[PDB]
RNA sequence: UUACGGCGGU
RNA sequence: AGAACGAAAGUCGGAGGUUCGAAGACGAUCAGAUACCGUCGUAGUUCCGACCAUAAACGAUGCCGACUGGCGAUGCGGCGGCGUUAUUCCCAUGACCCGCCGGGCAGCUUCCGGGAAACCAAAGUCUUUGGGUUCCGGGGGGAGUAUGGUUGCAAAGCUGAAAC
């Protein structure tokens, strides 16, 4: 009854580096998961991270570098237009210097500010900052 | 804080904890920053400089200081090594 | 009735912990040292200071009352910095450890720079009082 | 007045037009 | 909890309808019969005849008696 | 307001407990609210024990003991005094006050 | 103390085993798996004597590194550590506070007890209490020996030795006052230094006047 | 006329300290009123917000006191909120000043977008609670104003900042914790990481050891 | 063992 | 939607009827006692069968899932070890002793964080607001009343307003 891991995996992350660990576990790994953490790595968030191949699904250890605010996610996976992008930015983000709202597209998992460097709406996934 | 004309405009910048990373803020009177002197080799004195560490007050009085400070020694070569 | 106010007590510390080495167990004598050396607003408490400070006279005789007076603090110099024994009380060179401490200074690496003989603890694990009232 | 006896004076009182009306139909 | 998912808008949008009859200002104003019971009939102002000056006399902690007629 | 933490009952992972009656005045409580005293009062009235066993038909007599188990209401166990008011960080300790024999 | 001049030298093995130093009374907190060995047939938890030394070394860094020797503020709320904190004041020129430690001493500027340390050594952490949480107030790190039993609270190079035994205190005390001096120019690291550890021991019951004269029909009369 | 006693105005009093924006990063506790009065005066304005009447009942009629609410600041990113109760209104007013002087933070101050000049807004949305009452500070675009109560904008013209969007729930209809909120929120401006400050600290020296001569040469 | 009331506004 | 079970009291029928005991009778106490107290005592309390479906039916906290401090203890399994005690003069399992793991009923500490606070290791992870889903609240009364439907032998239950 594990019904969103996405959901699940940004929950453990956001608890963890407010108590102030070093190391997360991840206890499902998925592909959306993995794509997600690899877009606030290379923005800078967080840092290494294994993923821990089992033959059930795997785990994920991460990094914590300290420098993530709160890591949420949409729970629904809205639509988004590229008309409504904006007033999704200032709804969930804490301000237009920082943050991303990270949002699944017909050609691959990107920010915002990547999404429209293209012109590709999609369904947003969740945000950080 | 490095605006586009490219200057600082900001009345400082806040130190931030050797441990968890966070800011060290303005009115946070537990936050220590305290000194490590380390000594030279072959004499084992003291040389007359030294190495800082700032702990912030919420990851002190979560009491794990100790935990921390050896953490940074065990970086930065002063500990046992093993 | 007799208990005897703040000032009265306050004021007969203030002489003994500084007219010391003038005073004495005679209520008569101490009468008139305190006459001449306080101000003394009326006869009364005057001599309900006096008898406060030979009352402190056969108790300050016995031991270490709130008493920073210069031969009560001077002498406890002679116990914490004197008694530099003539023997050690660490230096023995025949003391116990037991066999899981013995494998504890041997990953120090002192198990052979040390004589450090072994005992063997009892059979046991009779710690831990038992549980409950009664 | 204490609510459950509240109660009963109106449990006794909708018995009792409960009646009225089927007295006079 | 609520209902959250892009399925919903039927469940959620039938329980605020239904919950909205518990506030009075919209159920006042959207049941009827609160229009059927006042006297103006849902107006402003409204012509009458006088049929008796009668003097209610005031509340808690005051004493006067206002002066009132039977339209 | 909720005053105590447990209910004033030490029942935690139940539905119901027995109904037992009150001691002096016979008044229907739990088992678990009950203020329960077990006394042990020697049935011999230590006043009187140096004008018995002179009149015992051995030397040295074994005096039985009375072992009776009170139980309380606590509108009885307060106005009979064996429990006390007492005040509100004072009240989270359940250990038993001193006995004082001699 | 990842040195060779700041080394174990077996010799202070021979001490801390004569006074106690190892011996972890029976639970522990959860901060000290660290510094712990393991425990006891008796349920005695007995500390790695590595891990003591390097934090003594550590904790002597920090003092050597604060700039005003009569700077630093050592505290005893105890019996047992009041004599070792009067004359480690002494040796490496600290300000001893021995007795009651009245609270409002850190933070309360009218009343003329008012210490202003940058640094502050504790004989315990959860006898001595009052002071650490004062420190937390006036942003002040404290250096606390603490055994296994003691919570680490603000504590920031607590020393795993002992707090309980009178022979273990003042030994640490006169470890951490010997190596302290020995970071200046004060004693060689070559020869042993002179002043006692049994100098810095908690002291004795009323006999101690009576038993010396005892042994002194040969050097007054 | 003022003999200081603590390290902390010792060394201003002498100006061998020089500018606050250190002993805020050292996060020092400023003890006494004169030393935020020696850097910030002649460029502080002291307005009250409220003065009300709390009161206790006692065995012989009641004892009337009074609760003032003060708030400082310059217009350069400095503010202050005291609070002091008195028996009588003019003393407790004039200690609140003391007490809004020696608790003063330092706002941080951002931008919209189009980073072009002197920042004018708050960096990011901040929140401050204070009892039930939670005021939340929005970064507006340039040339808005501040778009709030009469009270948080007491404060936020007294922080030096421009333009302000601003909600607020809560009680407010009581004034002294709509203040303590509002407070709050501008004095977390600095407890916030934003990617500007990701680079790890270079430590400068302590104003108590850097300046441990004046305390062994010159008070002993 | 018995102990029931206390006009309205200020 | 539709069902199953559901304290006590209650209803219908049959067995039984010691104790207790609504109602009622009396004795008191009382200004008055249709109450407290005492003596007696009907229905009832016990069993079988058929109904009713409500309680401060309360942890006044829906269920499922995850993450986030510490410590000792307890109940049931499992695993590992000094030793002690059992026919055992050897055993294996029993009893205790020291731990670990999982599920549980709880406790104690904590500036985890929350909260209007009492307090809560969940009532935390919430203006830095989105894990799923169900029921339900919208000032106080009138009122869980009126009426319509429906269930019941009844008592009543469920559904449930408005004027004012
Ligand atoms: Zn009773």
């Amino acid at each position: 009854v594990r019904m969103n891991v996405l959901a699940d995996a940004l929950k453990s992350i956001n608890n963890a580096e407010k108590r102030g660990k070093r190391q997360v576990l991840i206890r499902p790994c998925s592909k959306v998961i993995v794509r997600f953490l690899t877009v606030m790595m290379k923005h800078g968030y967080i840092g290494e991270f294994e993923i821990i191949d089992d033959h059930r699904a795997g785990k994920i250890v991460v990094n914590l570098t300290g420098r993530l605010n709160k890591c949420g996610v949409i729970s629904p996976r809205f639509d988004v237009q590229l008309k409504d992008l904006e007033k999704w930015q200032n709804n969930l983000l804490p301000s237009r210097q920082f943050g991303f709202i990270v949002l699944t597209t017909s050609a691959g998992i990107m920010d915002h500010e990547e999404a429209r460097r293209k012109h590709t709406g999609g369904k947003i996934l969740g945000f950080f900052f | 804080m490095q605006n586009d004309a490219g200057e600082f405009v900001d009345l400082y910048v806040p130190r931030k904890c050797s441990a968890s990373n966070r800011i060290i803020g303005a009115k946070d009177h537990a936050s220590i920053q305290m000194n490590v002197a380390e000594v030279d080799k072959v004499t084992g004195r003291f040389n007359g400089q030294f190495k800082t560490y700032a702990i912030c007050g919420a990851i002190r009085r979560m009491g794990e200081s100790d935990d921390s400070i050896l953490r940074l020694a065990k970086a930065d070569g002063i500990v046992s090594k093993n | 009735g007799r208990v005897r106010t703040k000032t009265v007590k306050k004021a007969a510390r203030v002489i003994i912990e500084k007219y010391y080495t003038r005073l004495g167990n005679d209520f008569h004598t101490n009468k008139r040292v305190c006459e001449e050396i306080a101000i003394i607003p009326s006869k009364k408490l005057r001599n309900k200071i006096a008898g406060y400070v030979t009352h402190l006279m056969k108790r300050i005789q016995r031991g270490p009352v709130r008493g920073i007076s210069i031969k009560l603090q001077e002498e406890e110099r002679e116990r914490r910095d004197n008694y530099v024994p003539e023997v050690s009380a660490l230096d023995q060179e025949i003391i116990e450890v037991d066999p899981d401490t013995k494998e504890m200074l041997k990953l120090l690496d002192f198990g052979s720079l040390s004589n450090l003989q072994v005992t063997q603890p009892t059979v046991g694990m009779n710690f831990k009082t038992p549980r409950g009232p009664v | 007045m204490r609510a459950k006896w509240r109660k009963k004076r109106m449990r006794r009182l909708k018995r009792k037009r409960r009646k009225m009306r089927q007295r006079s139909k | 909890g609520k209902c959250r998912g892009l399925r919903t808008a039927r469940k959620l949008r039938s329980h605020r309808r239904d919950q909205k009859w518990h506030d009075k200002q919209y159920k006042k104003a959207h049941l009827g019969t609160a229009l059927k019971a006042n006297p103006f009939g849902g107006a402003s102002h409204a012509k009458g005849i006088v049929l008796e000056k009668v003097g209610v006399e005031a509340k808690q902690p005051n004493s006067a008696i206002r002066k009132c007629v039977r339209v | 307001t909720k005053k105590r933490r447990n209910n004033g009952r030490a029942k935690k992972g139940r539905g119901h407990v027995q109904p037992i009656r009150c001691t002096n005045c016979a008044r229907c409580v739990p088992k678990d609210k009950a203020i329960k005293k077990f006394v042990i009062r020697n049935i011999v009235e230590a006043a009187a024990v140096r004008d018995i066993s002179e009149a015992s038909v051995f030397d040295a007599y074994v005096l039985p003991k009375l072992y009776v188990k009170l139980h309380y209401c606590v509108s009885c166990a307060i106005h009979s005094k064996v429990v006390r008011n007492r005040s509100r960080e004072a009240r989270k300790d359940r250990t038993p006050p001193p006995r004082f024999r001699p | 103390g990842a040195l060779d001049v700041l080394q174990m030298k077996e010799e202070d093995v021979l001490k801390f085993l004569a006074a106690g130093t190892h011996l972890g009374g029976t639970n522990l907190d959860f901060q000290m798996e660290q510094y712990i060995y393991k425990r006891k047939s008796d349920g005695i938890y007995i500390i790695n004597l590595k891990r003591t030394w390097e934090k003594l070394l550590l904790a002597a860094r920090a003092i050597v590194a604060i700039e005003n020797p009569a700077d630093v503020s050592v505290i005893s709320s105890r019996n047992t550590g009041q004599r070792a904190v009067l004359k480690f004041a002494a040796a490496t020129g600290a300000t001893p506070i021995a007795g009651r430690f009245t609270p409002g001493t850190f933070t309360n500027q009218i009343q003329a007890a008012f210490r202003e340390p940058r640094l502050l050594v504790v004989t315990d952490p959860r006898a001595d209490h009052q002071p650490l949480t004062e420190a937390s107030y006036v942003n002040l790190p404290t250096i606390a020996l603490c055994n296994t039993d003691s919570p680490l609270r603000y504590v920031d190079i607590a020393i795993p030795c002992n707090n309980k035994g009178a022979h273990s205190v003042g030994l640490m005390w006169w470890m951490l006052a010997r190596e302290v001096l020995r970071m200046r120019g004060t004693i060689s690291r070559e020869h042993p230094w002179e002043v006692m550890p049994d100098l810095y021991f908690y002291r004795d019951p009323e006999e101690i006047e009576k038993e010396e004269q005892a042994a002194a029909e040969k050097a007054v009369t | 006329e003022w003999m200081p006693v603590t390290k902390l105005g010792r060394l201003v009093k002498d100006m061998k300290i020089k500018s606050l924006e250190e002993i805020y990063l050292f996060s020092l506790p400023i003890k006494e009123s004169e030393i935020i009065d020696f850097f910030l005066g002649a460029s502080l304005k002291d307005e009250v917000l409220k003065i009300m009447p709390v009161q206790k009942q006692t065995r012989a009629g009641q004892r009337t006191r009074f609760k003032a609410f003060v708030a400082i600041g310059d217009y350069n990113g400095h503010v202050g909120l005291g609070v002091k109760c008195s028996k009588e209104v003019a003393t407790a007013i004039r200690g609140a000043i003391i007490l809004a002087k020696l608790s003063i933070v330092p706002v941080r101050r951002g931008y919209w977008g189009n980073k072009i000049g002197k920042p004018h807004t708050v960096p990011c949305k901040v929140t401050g609670r204070c009892g039930s009452v939670l005021v939340r500070l929005i970064p507006a675009p340039r040339g808005t104003g501040i778009v709030s109560a009469p009270v948080p904008k007491k404060l936020l013209m007294m922080a030096g900042i421009d333009d302000c969007y601003t909600s607020a729930r809560g009680c407010t209809a009581t004034l002294g914790n709509f203040a303590k909120a509002t407070f709050d929120a501008i004095s977390k401006t600095y407890s916030y990481l934003t990617p500007d400050l990701w680079k790890e600290t270079v430590f400068t020296k302590s104003p108590y050891q850097e300046f441990t001569d004046h305390l062994v040469k010159t008070h002993t």
